[PDB]
RNA sequence: CUUAGAAAGCAAACCUAUAACCGUUCACCGCCGCACAGGCGG
């Protein structure tokens, strides 16, 4: 017996860990279809007709309500019709391929570099106060001057504007310098830091020390300093927090989230595509591949089971299904 | 028993245009000197593939084709069916990013939870959309190679080049799967949870079903009923699932609907325009799919019958 | 440099040698001329034609002279230029660029064969091989 | 969550008359009389050309180029490029979108250049869509021919070349003017639409100098830009919305004129020929179906017979 | 700014002549028979060749002078016109006619437009013709006439210019002008940044910027070579007869084409000044 | 119910400026004269 499936805009990628062959988790199958995923390994899936396909489309006509690994698992009934028959089932595909790139969509996280959506909040207490300067003045200091600061010095003169733009991009900045060995001098500003901050330990994995690991702490101390020139609540969280900035660094996104109107940047999607450099090729793009054409599932069983097959079919009533994902197959010819 | 009545509403989608609205992005190619040029913009192409020959063992390297080398009868034009979709449901394209299990009980009371389909971000609830679509394959052919510049500049970096398209004609098929269409799957039984549900929650679910698919249509009388057991009607399956099943007014309703939008679609892309021209459809009752496509005088246009009542 | 741009400067060349020498029983002639200058120049003085120079009674310069002297009419001007532009010389010619009156003018060359010199070793009536 | 009623787009057909060829393509490999390609033959836009007659020989695996003087300008016309006849429509500005920046963008988006004509800005990758949209201009006479030319005295290799040019042409077009997308500039990041990105303050400022420029279009029109934090689209079930302006309807009537006057005085010098518009009839369409004016001509309505339809309210 | 006055100097021209003087080039028939410039032609049929795309030739006597034409190029015109580095500027060819230097970024656009001379009494039948009467139309553009780019800006530099070579090419280009005609006040003045109008940045570009008598003697000049154009070749000849001006002070160019009861013959209004200096 | 289910490659850009298909780039500038008479100089 020949089912004769013609299909058409069918998609031959997937994009989801586990198996659809067990039960969907709780929190669903993890999506590895975003841009840094596609480059690692083996998350880039193509997609052809195999046996499940063709089950669960001889399923599907015979108007099956449960998925394929429960029927072949005699979940909810008594036994699986085709248990006999999967042995019995073959298959010819006839496709025509055709490369395209679809953006697709992604359902979790967000952008933090060059990320923020609504209005820059450049009128926040925190930079409109008159402790605003002398506070985040700490941050345009070279090196040299911070570490005298650190020990109980009362002078930041250092004049810049307040405004998140400049003053995650001095951030940037420090972040973005050298590493620094661990001097005798430099020691004892580990000292002091390490008696105002214990439970903390500025150092690498070999005995080194990240500028930014000094400004961020740095910037704490003159928070707890100037407690007692003003009145500083305007510029912690509530349990005396800085927004976006920890003694070890400092977290873009969340700064930026605090001091921008409106919502984290989402990533809504992306397109599918995959460059990777395959020598002798040079640059090698990988795309959506989708298919159209028809199938041809053929079963050797007596004509009587064919005939059997033909009106568990007209009795269930299905008709113009997907196959694979997302496209439009009929059944165009049954032969007995 | 044999189901019985419509199974399928069917329709062959003409639409006409000017231009690409789709593109699939720029593509290696080689032009009549022998030198590879870098960026040419291809359109959507079907089957269309850039390589010719292989080389030298020892290479490996793979032979592009000119970028003047195309059959707009082998490889036509088309509008991705991924396209036409976003642009059918543009105005709710982000909302099912918002989309939580709350929440959920709005995106259902929706032409996006009906005939989209839809899933949620870190849940396990979904629904298939009952919307069928191919692509948009064109039959004009109205394509060729055209150069660009920008005025100003006359280093390599400046100059790109496209293969574009004047007088577009697309043709297209599409079903609406009532068995899709008509029941509503609130069981996490086979997977299919619409939406999680609290007991006593299935009268009231279908209550806003029945609000909002009346507002489509108030001369119509649609109606939502909530069981605790639906169960297929022909198959030989005795399990089921607690759902909702729209009777025939409410079925009446969303396929108007689906066909009005279908009926009225635009795209405006890329500089481009497409605009449905003519739209034919057949409430297929009998056991032949997809007849609009292989014999179009077998169709029926107007609803002759009732709407085929999938469970108990 | 091709065939035409140096029979034009060796004939300036030539023009200039008997003005400052000033002699008149200097002639030219072209054996392998035809429709076209002549490859090969061959100078009689210290086989039976003649060779002579050919010029047009009319020019650009003469209707802009007219037309300044008064004794052209608006129709006299178009009546002009369909008899300067009618004329069309077969003839082999030259184009002589000039420094004296800064121009470039063509020069035509006519003969008669089967049987004193002006300043381009041509005449009307010398005879030569 | 209301239907969205009004003027939907502004449609046209327009008229254009000209001489010899104003936009070309390039180079093209043909082949001559005799049978040997020639190497520099530059050829126009021709709509649906191709340069290859589909032949190939026995294994070779090379392509039959098309001769030189083989073309039918009836199935494959001449036609100028939405791309020619943008830049000529906004040549004044031809150049400006190169010196923006993050501290002047704000003056590109108050001029005919940021409403009407798109821009994408390389560094900060802000943006706008061009709510304006041009088909081929198509032309309709195809006095074109082989033409061969030649150079003064070189009289060496490479000193002639051939292109096809054109006689008298005469050129028709359709257009239109989208209102969502013109009545409406977004400032905000979120659906990664933003025009530009802004202070708090800074949003009412811009909307300022926005319905500064579209009064001086019309000194007798009241327009109006009024920004809002929360700009939502009609249509959508949870009504999330972004930063941006909208333009009342006098100012959609102002942009909509201006860019049509425009349109009506359109003229292109360039490449030894030339072209000027000559009729223009509008189509202020209301259906949704748009080029309303290209199926049927006794619909459309060559007055604004209704307000321009609202896209977007605030929240 | 709004810009005012005369935009484009547009004209009607008519030529007599005999002959062909314009021809196009080898052509195969079949043998070898050199047609001249016929608008619109194809030596091309209807028929195919086998194993091939190729088409079959036409007959050397298969022609319609009416359907289509003759003709002489513009660049044949541009050719008799004329008929003639900081010298290529400050003359006829490198004001009016436009130039390129290879090995070289320097360019200049000819403000000159000119369509084909048409022929309208169609006696043709090598192909030879007799009595021919030509109709031609052209223009000339007062913003790529007035100013001159030393800019590489925007690839405009009709020559690479060093610090205080402005004012001395500026000097010599008012001499040239001034010697077309010396009762004119002609002016031809230099500036680091001369500015279109029309801008949102005001980005300028250095250059020349003649004033108005400096261009009234350069459309003098050119106007004045067009109805003294005359070309004399070996197959035929051609002369301008009579040639009918518009001073066009509207937008839409070819004003004289589509009605020509608006023309202005003479100069009545100050020449439009695209540009200026910032 | 199959590759679980939903999924824009999007937004912006002059192929641009110069060139007899040809007899050898070139019928040139001026002078005598009423001359659309005939000639002269380079």
């Amino acid at each position: 017996m020949k089912i004769i499936i013609e299909y058409d805009s069918c998609w031959r990628n997937a994009f989801l860990g586990g198996s659809n062959n067990e039960p969907v988790p709780k929190k669903g199958r993890e999506f590895l279809g975003s841009m840094t995923s596609l480059k690692k390994e083996g998350n880039f899936k193509v997609c052809e007709n195999t046996l499940d396909t063709v089950m669960g489309v001889l399923n599907r006509l015979i108007g099956d309500q449960r998925k394929l690994y429960q029927a072949r698992s005699k979940m909810y009934e008594s036994a699986y019709y085709f248990e006999a028959l999967e042995d019995k089932v073959s298959f010819i595909d006839k496709p025509q391929l055709t490369n395209e790139i679809s953006f697709i969509r992604n359902m979790n996280g967000s952008t933090d570099q060059n990320a923020f959506t609504g209005m820059i909040k450049v009128s926040d207490p925190v930079f409109t106060s008159e402790y605003s300067q002398q506070f985040w003045g700490v941050l345009a200091l070279d090196f040299t001057q911070l570490c005298d600061f650190i020990i109980k010095q009362s002078q930041v003169v250092g004049s810049i504007e307040l405004n998140p733009l400049s003053i995650i991009n001095r951030l940037e900045s420090l972040n973005q310098e050298k590493a620094l060995e661990n001097s005798d001098d430099l020691a004892q500003v580990l000292k002091v830091l390490n008696e105002y901050f214990p439970d903390i330990e500025y150092l690498n994995n070999k005995g080194l020390i990240t500028p930014i690991s000094i400004y961020c702490s740095a910037l704490y101390l003159q928070l707890a300093r100037l407690e007692t020139s003003f009145n500083m609540t305007t510029a912690k969280t509530k349990a005396g927090g800085i927004s976006g900035i920890s003694k070890r660094g400092f977290t873009k996104k969340d700064f930026m989230d605090r001091y921008t109107t409106g919502p984290k940047k989402t990533i809504w999607g992306n397109p599918f595509i995959k460059k990777e450099k395959i020598k002798g090729q040079g640059e090698v793009t990988s795309m959506m591949t989708k298919a159209s054409g028809q199938l041809e599932i053929s079963i050797d069983v007596d004509r009587d089971k064919a005939q059997e097959i033909k009106i568990l079919i007209e009795n269930a009533g299905v008709s113009s299904f997907y196959l694979g994902k997302k496209g439009l197959a009929y059944v165009s010819n049954i032969k007995l | 028993q044999k189901v019985t009545g419509i199974k399928s509403v069917d329709f062959k989608i003409k639409a006409l245009g000017h231009g690409v609205v789709n593109w699939n992005g720029p593509t290696t190619l080689t032009g009549d000197d022998g030198k590879t040029v870098d960026n040419h913009t291809l359109p959507k192409l079907r089957g269309y593939t850039n390589l010719t020959g292989k080389v030298k063992d020892e290479t490996g390297y793979k032979y592009k084709k000119q970028a003047t080398d195309i059959n707009f009868k082998e490889t036509p034009l088309y509008i991705s069916q991924n396209c036409i979709r976003h642009h059918l449901f543009r105005e709710q394209a982000f909302d099912l990013h918002y989309a939580s299990d709350k929440n959920l009980k709005n995106v259902l009371a929706s032409i996006t939870g009906l005939i989209r389909g839809y899933v949620v971000p870190s849940s396990q609830c979904k629904r298939t959309s009952p919307l069928l679509l191919e692509d948009f394959v064109d039959q004009l052919g109205n394509g060729n190679f055209e150069q660009y510049g920008q005025a100003g500049a006359r280093d390599s970096t400046s100059f790109f080049s496209k293969t574009t398209f004047g007088d577009t004609e697309y043709i297209s098929y599409g079903s609406i799967s009532i068995e899709q269409l008509q029941f509503i799957s609130l069981d996490k039984k086979f997977d299919r949870a619409a939406m999680v549900i609290k007991e006593g929650e299935g009268e009231v679910i279908a209550a806003e079903l029945q609000n909002y698919i009346q507002s489509l249509n108030p001369s119509l009388n649609p109606q939502a009923i909530f069981h605790s057991n639906y169960v297929r009607r022909g198959t030989i399956f005795e399990e089921g699932e607690c759902g909702i099943l729209l009777n025939d007014d409410a079925v009446k309703a969303l396929v108007a609907e689906t066909l009005e939008r279908l009926a009225n679609l635009s795209i405006r892309q890329a500089k481009g325009y497409m605009y449905v021209d003519d739209i034919t459809v057949d409430y297929n009752d009998s056991h032949k799919m997809m007849r609009i496509k292989r014999d179009e005088s077998e169709i029926i246009n107007e609803q002759h019958a009732p709407f085929a009542q999938y469970f108990y | 440099m091709r065939e035409a741009e140096l029979s034009s400067k060796v004939f300036t060349k030539f023009h200039k040698a008997l003005v400052t020498l000033n002699s008149h029983k200097i002639g030219i002639s072209f054996p392998q001329m035809k429709l076209s200058l002549g490859q090969l120049f061959r100078i009689h003085g210290d086989q039976y034609r003649i060779v002579s120079v050919k010029r047009s009674n009319l020019s650009k310069a003469k209707l802009k002279r007219l037309i300044a002297r008064g004794s052209i009419d608006k129709d006299g001007e178009k009546r002009y230029k369909v008899k300067m532009l009618g004329q069309g010389f077969d003839n082999p010619y030259l184009d002589l660029f000039s420094s004296s009156t800064g121009q470039v003018y063509r020069k035509f060359f006519e003969f008669s064969d089967i049987q004193e010199f002006d300043s381009y070793g041509l005449s009307k009536t010398a005879t030569v091989p």
